């Protein structure tokens, strides 16, 4: 124990290694992105039954066009969402259009360095790097669909599919046997919803769980409980046959 | 005597060494190979990319400067957006006040400047990241080799990153030929490529794992990805 | 200003550590007044007494406080009291209540528990004031910036003991008389000293005054203290 | 450049105690012997000038230093710190008070002002306390004589008579011994020269002893006449031949 | 030129305030309620330059519904004039002040007393009988001088209001388009929504 | 006293076709009733193919046009290389107009 | 690594071991000074030592001009004596533009001394390794030595001796004035007051010296000068035909 | 750093020398009329570009740097060097004199001897040119130290350059000339590169005399740069 | 300018700082919520250390933020006195601006968020403090509880307990809290809430103190007697065999 932005022999800096690992005990978080959509779906893990289980926002809208899902410290996520919100809605000002999910993600990027003791850099306004990762979704007419990985080191990598948290490991396995360039909306839905299943510590019901989409011509939409269920009745069903 | 003098880069140690600043040039010896050569026409940059996942994108590694100014980078990637973002600055600056482009030379004293005030203020860290940056000015082509310890080198060719030294190696062997590609873009890329192949027990580069970029005479700076890579392959 | 594993402040419990070795104070909340009682830290018959105040210390007119700690922290502390009240005062030509100059003083104390990198300081106060709210109010601040009303209390050294004393005697329909009769014969049975001497006291009341309609505020002179020592068969 | 030592450098520890204020406090202890004692028409505050070589020109060093005309000050401890400490409180006496009022602040005002310089010593980030104790004698025209020590932690409190430094457990005794409540000055001062003999080693003289009184007011040091309603500064400070005077009939 | 009058009798504190908002040629508003509720048992009224009115009371009436919640107490109406009065007098000598004159009536339940304080944009307090800003005092004044007296009832203050306004509607150069009437007593406030067609 | 504000005269016009559009301007630089230019170009390329002309006080008109050119370059920088649209433009110069209100 | 050790804080005795390590430092010279006084002048003598042959040996200095009347010598590494100087000359420049005369040679000592306070108190200015000697020909007081040392102390002098071989010098010094009876040398030549200087110099060091083994300034009414290795060769031939 | 250790000395100053003796070695020599300096450029790689990586500085237009240690290090303080110089020639309008710029580097490296929050430099500089009165030469040590030298060599090889400057002094006592100390700093650099040979090295000078260059600082090329490296490869042979 | 890290990683991702606010909290005293069909009951305790307190002037443990929210809160008191007073701020500039009360899940974003704010910033320790807010939104009869905690996470509750011994409260509220039929009365709601602060804090004497929020601004605090009213007719009605 010495500094905040100090190097390991190895290269690394300590502080991000260590919230790289507040991560890994943070509920999971799936992406799976499509030429008809990207899906995001989240593991609640309510700690108690009393706790009312929809005032867990752990997927949130960005814009019409871009969405976001998080885990970690969650509560460190409010000043990148409202950071996220900001950008996005500044660019409009400014510009008089939708600004890139690319872009939009190298601005919360951007916050996500802003730690350190007083460092020399203009001015570093933050103790610690924060201690959650995000999966950034969206649409743009350029690159159309994407889904983008943010880590609190200020990386940010492109994915095709991706998931992030305590489950992390075993879901990007299955992610890897599972995704192929020709998925439907339809397919992703039962694809996150399948592997939710497997990496979830309950029983995945629609309480315990939430799913959501982006497409270009629906904007960002959370799905209610009544939607999640239908998909859950239908996975079990599909996974009988089979 | 390797104990408490790397806590901060404020403090030498007995030896008069500098160990955060040892420890952020490591950062380096861990990133993906990257490989800058020139003529007397022009200056390339052959980066391979690397992977987190078979579902991922190979993060890019090439940032454009200028119209006649670009660097490739490897080890921590946002400190090579740290210092590019102020590089771009820097050559506007010339642009808008002086009517005139920024030397890769100015570029090269700038930058390790930059990183200078790093190695000596406290609070602060070293930058983590190597860079090369090509360019293309009044006074024709050159290669910088950049490290975070704040040292700059100009040179007809290098490599920095994993396994960089066969890269090198072949570089300096090859010498004599790549300088002589003058008016020949496709010959002196492909002289990067088989230069770049030195460093790779990895695998055989591939069309989303390849990035150049090349700039010159009557050439601005560009950089060319996947189906504009294809052709070197 | 860091937390333990337990969950304590370090510095926080240290000062308190600090205070319970200062000499001890005593408030006691009667029907129709308020009396402060403090016991002067070993002292010296050189040290002149006349014009010497270290643990009786007047806020308003309404307020006064009773210290136990380090004098020149509680000086501080006092002179921004003061002006605190001034302020109040200017604003809303009315008198501060008691319960907020207690409140803003406690606020000041736990920002250096939570901010800054300064040492707490090492003070704890009794607060005794009247006002046109709630009458007649004893209070209590330590170092952890936490304030309770009390009908008595002690801080200090031997606090332990003197509670123990106060729980035993006090009754709800005292008068101010009793109060001091209590107050002192507290002290004497807590002191380190042989016994309890005129010029080891620091005294004061705060009254209904005899007849007016108004709030009076006494600090004891050194002849008060040695003659309301004699009527309590103490001499 | 620039100050990275932001906090305090006094902490309270385990047992409750402010460490760097004990170690001021032991400073204290090191120093020099001085005294200072009240009468009823009077104030002297005494010291002795050890001199660290004979070279040295005793008289240059001020030990004890007019605040006021009517305030005056002497220490044990650490002199460069009393020194600067006579600069500040100087100062504040016109900044504070004069300034607002016209007039000169009162002993145990000027006191509480000094004091708070000290206390501020003791929890400011990056500072040491002070490593001495003061001695503040003087008059002001609503409380009369008086004479006072500041400590360290910023802590004073008012004496009839007191000592500090090396020899003042003993000095404290023997002020005890010989302190009443109707001294005039002139017995003040003979007291003041038989306890500080105790103390010194060498030479016991007029040249090696540094004393002043706050006493009657010295209309022949105001430097101006033609305002009746001021007739000087009481703080005076003896001289070499007028302690010499004292000591052969001592 | 926004009438604003108060009238104190024995047991109430009465506050009329035009309707009218005009800008220019016309009158935008015929209807505007020229008054906020600091507390309870105290009403301010306020006239003046056409931003500054509105920011300052609602100001005023944030800050002291906060005290309120602070210390689950309320201010008396001295009080709360005196704060008024301090956050004037400060903004006269600033880089913008505020310009607008301010009537505070209340009921002070520990006295239980009616009290009128009158202050202008300046910080200039006063406490009175009955009060007036602007132009509508150089009617007024002299009129209650004559009809009022220190124990009516408040319906009696009532009738000595619509005096003051029947004048005012006589003499007065613009139209104003009525009061709004509101009573401040030991019950606290209420509308008396029928004054300008009685 | 100091006056920071000249007139260097000047015309320019802007017509939108279907599939093109024109912007012209004269060459003539003036002041008072004197020519300091027959020839200095007033409309420029902007890169994006945007055409853009500044006219009234020349200083202004350049800073302006300097300051937009510079933001398709960060914009170019910023954003992926995207190409600005002319409503994006548009609304672009609103705010480096708006920045000088006063 | 006990921090009060590092910093100025006080430890268990009450001492600052950054402030006697900062005497320590002053004695990394290898270099004695003496300082005395004259009826009208006030002379500085301090041991030059040029090892390296590569040095230019005239840039080899521990005597500053501070003013036109005030003459400093210092005891400690040439970095922390130029920082020294450096203030000095600059304070002097400032309370003569505020004050409309001349900074007396005591004032200066004071103001430096404080400074030297302050680094004893705050944990992030390290004390200056050097002992400081300031000699001029006061307006008021007249020839006067005022010495500053890390501490943060300071006082007058009828005359004094810095270094490794402080002790000796002194001792020597007081003999003189026990015998001689006064606090000053009765000479009314400055050129007779060096002579002196250097002659006690030589008798406590037991040295010989040479013209390049010397520095002297001297200080009279409205000037502080240095001497030329030529005029201390003047002075070594003048003390040959005698001693 | 602001830390004195028992002994009086500044143990990270004692630990920023230990770099400097770590580095390449560099040399100045001064002249009847001027001053030259030299150093030893390691060719790490024969893909460096010959000619092209300049560690000799100009300061103002009358003043030379050269330095050895950490080379960032002493870009800092030839920077900084040069808003002292500019600052000096806008207040008081003549080009700054030498022992002048020596105090001003002087008194900034001594200042990041004062905190702990800094560190000292890494460098040792050796640096002069020509004023008003004559040629001047200094070196300047990471305590802020410095003298005037008539000869001077920091670096890896410092202690054989030394031996070689000793006797140019004592068998020139008459004084060199510009073109010969030019000659003679390329003999003494490779006579220092005996001591740092476990790599190839280009060897680069620069001068400033009053006759040579009419007291502007100039760097030493083609002609008479060959001169140098062939009559240094002359007296080696 | 102090803004040394104190609130940073650990090699396990813990921020320690945080992690032992929590622990202050638990050395609090319990504090329990429980919502209703039509209410939310709030329930604290208090210590016994020393019994000569005045409890006329002494700070009771549920504060009113607006007319129809209020805070309770586990931890360090003196804490809570900052929270409170920010919170409270935020409330009436929210009604300045955006001419409505605060929703009380606003008010608790707002809390939480200031809580946050303090886990990464220099020189600044985190909140020993845990809390639960509770009200109504403006025009609105669905009730609403909301917790709080160091971190600056925040969640409802249909009930939940913070503070010492609060794994015992949670315990029987887990059992008996029938998420199909809340306490259809503000009396069976205060029922609840009285059974549940049982288990922890011995006679409900001068110790457990009680108050309701309604619809529409309706907060009252109980009485000593009326809270010796559900002391006395549980531990005697419910001791059968």
């Amino acid at each position: 124990d010495r500094g905040v932005s100090t190097f390991s022999p190895e290269g690394r800096l300590f502080q991000v290694e260590y919230s790289l690992e507040a991560i890994k005990l943070g509920s999971t978080a799936i992406g799976i992105a499509t030429k008809e959509g990207v899906v995001l779906g989240v593991e609640k893990r309510a700690t108690s039954p009393l706790l009312e289980s929809d005032s867990i926002e752990k997927i949130v809208e960005i814009d019409r066009h871009i969405g976001c899902a998080m885990s970690g410290l969650t509560a460190d996520a409010r000043s990148m969402i409202e950071h996220a919100r900001t950008a996005a809605v500044t660019h409009n000002l400014y510009y008089d259009e939708d600004i890139n999910v690319e872009s939009l993600t190298q601005s919360v990027c951007d916050l996500a360095l802003r730690f350190g003791e007083g460092a020399s850099g203009e001015e570093r306004l933050m103790s610690r790097p924060f201690g959650v990762a995000l999966l950034i979704a969206g649409h743009d007419a350029d690159d159309g669909y994407q889904l983008f990985h943010a880590e609190p080191s200020g990386t940010f990598y492109r994915y095709n599919a991706k998931a992030i948290g305590s489950g992390s490991e075993g879901a990007q396995a299955e992610l890897l046997n599972e995704w192929h360039s020709s998925l439907t909306l339809k397919e992703a839905e039962l694809l996150v919803l399948k592997i939710l299943k497997q990496v979830m510590e309950e029983k995945l019901d629609e309480n315990n769980a939430q799913l959501s989409c982006i497409t270009k011509q629906d904007g960002f939409k959370i799905y209610d409980n009544e939607k999640t269920a239908e998909l859950i009745k239908e996975l079990k069903e599909k996974e009988a046959a089979e | 005597f390797r104990n408490n003098y790397d806590g901060d880069t404020v403090t030498f140690s007995p030896t008069g060494r500098l160990f955060q600043v040892e420890y952020a040039l490591e950062a380096i010896k861990q990133g993906s190979v990257t490989v800058g050569l020139r003529s007397n026409t022009h200056a390339v940059l052959v980066a391979l990319k690397r992977n987190a996942d078979e579902l991922s994108s190979y993060q890019k590694k090439i940032i454009k400067c200028d119209e006649h100014m670009g660097l490739s980078l490897a080890g921590l990637a946002p400190d090579a957006r740290v210092l590019s973002n102020y590089l771009r600055q820097q050559c506007n600056y010339s642009s808008l006040v002086f009517n005139r482009k920024l030397a890769v030379e100015r570029a090269g004293h700038l930058l390790c400047d930059k990183a200078q005030k790093n190695t000596q203020s406290y609070g602060g860290r070293p930058y983590g990241v190597g860079l090369l940056i090509i360019g293309y000015d009044k006074s024709g082509a050159h290669l910088l080799e950049f490290q975070p310890s704040g040292n700059v080198t100009e040179l007809y060719g290098t490599a920095i990153g994993a396994r960089s030294q066969g890269a090198k190696t072949y570089l300096e062997r090859t010498l004599d030929t790549f300088i002589k590609i003058d008016g020949n873009p496709d010959e002196l890329i492909k002289a990067g490529v088989e230069a770049i192949s030195q460093s790779l027990r990895d695998e055989s580069l591939t069309v989303d794992n390849l990035s150049i970029a090349i700039v010159g005479k009557d050439t601005p700076f560009t950089i060319y990805d996947g189906e504009a890579v294809a052709k070197y392959i | 200003t860091i937390f333990s594993p337990e969950g304590r402040l370090y510095q926080v419990e240290y000062a308190l550590e600090s205070i319970s070795h200062a000499g001890t104070a005593i408030g006691i909340m009667a029907s129709d007044g308020i009396v402060l009682a403090a016991e002067r830290k070993v002292t010296s018959t050189l040290l002149e007494q006349d014009t010497s105040t270290e643990k009786l210390y007047k806020l308003n007119d309404k307020i006064a406080v009773a210290v136990a700690g380090l004098t020149a922290d509680a000086e501080i502390l006092i002179n921004t009291a003061r002006i605190h009240a001034q302020n109040y005062l200017k604003t809303y030509n009315e008198d501060i209540p008691v319960e907020i100059l207690v409140r803003r003083l406690s606020d000041i104390k736990q920002g250096y528990t939570q901010h800054g990198g300064l040492r707490p300081f090492g003070v704890s106060f009794i607060y005794a004031g009247y006002d046109d709210r709630y009458g007649y109010q004893l209070y209590t601040s330590n170092p952890s910036g936490n304030y309770t009303g009390w009908k008595a209390i002690s801080v200090g050294a031997n606090t332990s003991a003197a509670q123990t004393l106060l729980q035993m005697d006090y009754k709800d329909d005292m008068k101010v008389d009793d109060a001091i009769e209590l107050a002192l014969k507290t002290l004497s049975k807590t002191t380190d000293s042989s016994a309890l001497t005129y010029d080891r006291l620091e005294f004061a009341t705060i009254r209904k005054g005899a007849n007016d309609g108004e709030v009076y505020q006494k600090i004891f002179k050194p002849q008060e203290i040695k003659d309301i020592l004699v009527k309590t068969g103490i001499t | 450049m620039t100050d990275r030592y932001s906090f305090s450098l006094t902490t309270f520890s385990p047992s409750g105690k402010l460490g760097q204020i004990d170690y001021a406090l032991t400073a204290v202890k090191q120093g020099v012997t001085s005294l200072g004692i009240k009468a009823t028409n009077g104030v002297v505050i005494a010291t002795e000038k050890k001199s660290s070589s004979p070279l040295a020109m005793s008289e240059t060093l001020s030990k004890v230093s007019l605040l006021t005309p009517d305030i005056g000050a002497v220490y044990s401890g650490m002199g460069p710190d009393y020194r600067v400490l006579v600069d500040k409180s100087r100062k504040v006496a016109h900044t504070s008070y004069k300034r607002i009022y016209g007039e000169y602040p009162p002993t145990k005002l000027l006191v509480s002002e000094v004091a708070k310089i000290m206390q501020e010593a003791t929890q400011s980030g990056g500072v040491r306390p002070f490593g001495v104790s003061l001695l503040i004698a003087g008059h002001d025209e609503f409380n009369g004589f008086s004479l006072y020590q500041v400590d360290p932690s910023g802590s004073y409190f008012p004496w009839k008579a007191t000592a500090i430094g090396k020899g003042s457990v003993a000095a404290k005794t023997f002020l005890e011994k010989r302190w009443n409540d109707e001294l005039e000055l002139e017995d003040a001062i003979h007291i003041a020269l038989l306890t500080l003999k105790e103390s010194v080693e060498g030479e016991f003289n007029g040249d090696t002893i540094e004393l002043a009184i706050i006493g009657d007011e010295n209309p022949d040091l105001l430097g101006y006449t033609g305002i009746p309603t001021d007739k000087g500064p009481r703080f005076r400070k003896l001289t070499s031949q007028e302690i010499n005077d004292r000591l052969e009939a001592l | 030129m926004d009438i604003i009058l108060g009238i104190r009798v024995q047991d109430s504190v009465i506050l009329a305030s035009s309707k009218a908002v005009t800008r220019g040629i016309s009158v935008l508003k015929d209807s505007d309620d020229k008054t906020r509720q600091l507390s309870p048992h105290t009403l301010m009224s306020f006239a003046g330059e056409a931003g500054d009115t509105v920011q300052f009371a609602e100001y005023i009436q944030a800050n002291i519904q906060l005290y309120s919640i602070r210390e689950d107490y309320e201010l008396s109406p001295q009080a709360v004039s005196s704060f008024v009065r301090q956050e004037l007098a400060k903004s006269i000598r600033s880089r913008r002040p505020y310009q607008v004159n301010v009537l505070i009536g209340g009921y002070d339940k520990k006295k239980n007393k009616p009290e009128l304080y009158q202050i202008d944009y300046l910080g200039t307090k006063v406490e009175l009988p009955y009060g007036a800003h602007g132009y509508s005092g150089f009617y007024t004044f002299s009129l209650l001088d004559h009809h009022y007296r220190p124990d009516m009832t408040t319906e009696e203050g009532l009738d000595l209001l619509k005096l003051c306004v029947q004048e005012l509607e006589k003499r007065m150069p613009m139209d104003f388009k009525g009061v709004i009437v509101k009573i401040v007593d030991k019950d606290g406030i209420r509308q008396v929504d029928d004054f300008q067609a009685q | 006293q100091f006056n920071p504000y000249g007139d260097n005269g000047g015309t320019i016009l802007g017509i939108a076709g279907e599939d093109f559009a024109v912007l012209a301007g004269d060459t003539r630089n003036i002041t008072d009733y004197s020519i300091n230019s027959r020839y200095e170009p007033k409309v420029f390329d902007c890169g994006d193919n945007i055409v853009m002309s500044a006219n009234g006080f020349a200083a202004d008109g350049d800073a302006l046009v300097k300051r937009f050119k510079n933001s398709v370059k960060w914009y170019h920088f910023d954003h992926n290389d995207k190409k600005l649209s002319i409503n994006s433009a548009a609304r672009n110069i609103q705010h480096l107009l708006y920045g000088k209100r006063f | 690594a006990g921090y009060d050790r590092h910093i100025t804080i006080f430890s268990p005795e009450g001492r600052l071991y950054q402030v006697e390590y900062a005497f320590k430092a002053t004695n990394q010279t290898n270099i004695n000074s003496l300082a005395v006084r004259g009826k009208d002048c006030t002379v500085v003598i301090s041991q030059k030592k040029v090892p390296d042959k590569l040095l230019d040996p005239t840039t080899v200095s521990y005597i500053f001009c501070i003013s036109r009347t005030i003459g400093m010598v210092v005891n400690g590494p040439i970095p922390d004596a130029r920082n020294a100087a450096l203030r000095a000359k600059a304070e002097a420049a400032e309370f003569r533009y505020k004050y409309g005369y001349d900074m007396p040679c005591d004032v200066l000592a004071k103001r430096m001394a404080n400074l030297s306070q302050i680094y004893t108190q705050r944990a992030y200015m390290r004390p200056l390794g050097v002992i400081l000697t300031f000699v001029s020909v006061d307006e008021e007081l007249g020839p006067s030595i005022y010495k500053t040392d890390p501490a943060g102390y300071y006082v007058g002098y009828k005359a004094t001796a810095t270094g490794p071989k402080q002790q000796e010098i002194t001792t020597n010094l007081e003999n003189h004035f026990k015998k001689s009876k006064i606090d000053h040398i009765n000479e009314e030549s400055w050129e007779k007051v060096v002579e002196f200087a250097i002659t006690h110099m030589i008798d406590a060091l037991g040295t010989e010296f040479s013209k390049n083994d010397l520095e002297v300034g001297v200080a009279t009414k409205d000037k502080f000068f240095t001497l030329s290795a030529e005029n201390i060769e003047e002075r070594l031939v003048a003390i040959a035909e005698q001693d | 750093n602001s830390v004195f250790s028992p002994d009086g000395r500044n143990f990270q100053v004692e630990y920023a020398v230990k770099a400097v003796e770590n580095g390449t070695t560099s040399i100045g020599i001064k002249c009847n009329d001027g001053v030259v300096f030299a150093v030893e450029k390691l060719i790490t790689s024969k893909l460096l570009v010959p000619q092209k990586n300049v560690k000799i500085q100009v300061v103002d237009r009358h003043i030379g740097c050269v330095y050895s240690g950490l080379i960032p290090d002493g870009r800092h303080l030839v920077n900084r060097g040069r808003e002292e110089a500019a600052s000096f020639k806008k207040l008081y309008k003549t080009p700054i004199p030498i022992p002048a710029f020596a105090d001003r580097l002087g008194q900034y490296v001594q200042a990041h001897t004062l905190y702990n929050s800094v560190r000292p430099f890494g460098v040792s500089t050796i640096f002069g040119g020509v004023d008003k009165n004559g040629a001047h030469l200094y070196m300047l040590e990471p305590s802020g130290s410095y003298w005037g030298y008539k000869g001077a060599a920091t670096g890896k090889g410092r202690q054989s350059a030394k031996a070689e400057l000793e006797k140019l002094v004592d068998h020139h006592p008459e004084g060199l000339s510009a073109r010969e100390a030019v000659k003679q700093a390329a003999k003494i650099i490779y006579l220092a590169h005996e001591d740092n040979k476990e790599k190839d090295f280009e060897l680069e000078i620069s001068w400033c005399s009053l006759s040579e260059t009419n007291g502007l600082h100039k760097f030493v090329k083609g002609d008479l740069l060959q001169e140098a490296i062939d009559f240094a490869q002359k007296e080696i042979n | 300018g102090y803004d040394r890290a104190l609130s940073i990683f650990s090699p396990d991702g813990h921020i320690f700082q945080v992690e032992y606010a929590l622990e202050a909290v638990k050395r609090g005293t319990c504090a329990v919520g429980v919502k209703g069909k039509n209410c939310v009951v709030l329930g604290c305790e208090r210590r016994s250390t020393l019994k000569l307190q005045d409890t006329r002037i002494t700070p009771s443990k549920v504060s009113k933020i607006d007319s129809h929210v209020v805070l309770s809160f586990s931890g360090l008191n003196a804490d809570s006195r900052i929270l409170i007073e920010k919170a409270r701020v935020e409330a009436q500039s929210h009604r300045l601006t955006l001419e409505d009360p605060v929703t009380v899940e606003y008010l608790t974003r707002y809390v939480a968020g200031v809580q946050q704010r303090y886990t990464q910033s220099g020189g600044v320790r985190p909140f020993g403090v845990s809390t639960l807010i509770a009200g109504f939104d403006p025009r609105d009869d669905e009730p609403k509880l909301y917790q709080t905690e160091p971190s600056g996470i925040y969640s409802s509750w249909s009930a939940q307990t913070i503070g010492r011994n609060s794994k015992t409260v949670r315990e029987f509220l887990e059992k008996n809290y029938d998420r199909k039929e809340p306490p259809a009365t503000v009396e069976e709601c205060v029922k609840l809430t009285v059974r549940s602060l049982l288990e922890v804090v011995q006679t409900g004497a001068k110790n457990i103190e009680i108050t309701v929020v309604k619809p529409d601004s309706d907060i009252v605090a109980l009485s000593s007697e009326e809270i010796n009213q559900y002391v006395t007719q549980i531990e005697q009605e419910k001791q059968e065999q």
